[PDB]
């Protein structure tokens, strides 16, 4: 069958999503982040390894540049669960969502320029580096971030 | 990974 499944984010499992993000990413988000993601439904899932929360993906919709883009705010799982196909599962999930309506031009995200393993993961699914924004992070080094975009339309 |  399957021992890696995805599941919803509800107000009952929100602190678990938040804990995960604290461990996985070197930036901290305040609770605006976690309030907004309660409203996007399918654009935010938790990843389970047998009812243990191991990672999550959280998205947001940007209407700008006359484009409707999907923005991946966070996608990740705890270190010992990497290279298991969990991130692919979550990415494929956001991709599966973008192509159930067809109203999307692109999907994009930010990746720190030192994070070579995230760069390799996204470029594998057809995200290209379109822009390198300098001093995008405030509190961490290196501060520069690539803009990885995948095209749909 | 989003800003800051
Ligand atoms: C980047 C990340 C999200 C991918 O998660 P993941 O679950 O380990 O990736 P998957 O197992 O689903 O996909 C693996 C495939 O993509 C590629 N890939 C993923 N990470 C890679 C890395 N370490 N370097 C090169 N190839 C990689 C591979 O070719 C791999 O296939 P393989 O296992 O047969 O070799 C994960 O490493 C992570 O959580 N990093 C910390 C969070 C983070 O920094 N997020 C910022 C951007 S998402």
């Amino acid at each position: 069958g399957s021992r890696i499944e995805l599941g919803d984010v509800t107000p009952h499992n929100i602190k678990q999503l938040k804990r995960l993000n604290q461990v996985i990413f070197p930036v901290s988000y305040n609770d605006k982040f976690y309030k907004d993601v309660l409203e996007v439904g399918e654009l935010a899932k938790l990843a389970y390894f047998n009812d243990i929360a191991v990672g999550a993906v959280c998205c947001r919709v940007d209407h700008s540049q006359n484009q409707k883009r999907l923005y991946i705010m966070t996608l990740g799982c705890l270190a010992p669960y990497r290279r298991l196909g969990i991130g692919t599962k979550m990415l494929n999930h956001v991709l599966n969502i973008c192509e159930k309506d067809g109203t999307f031009d692109n999907i994009y995200l930010h990746v720190q320029i030192s994070n070579e393993s995230a760069i390799d993961f996204y470029r594998k699914f057809g995200f290209e580096i379109i822009e390198t924004k300098k001093n995008y992070y405030k509190r961490i080094e290196p501060a520069d971030a690539h803009v990885l975009q995948k095209n749909l339309k | 990974m989003m800003a800051s």
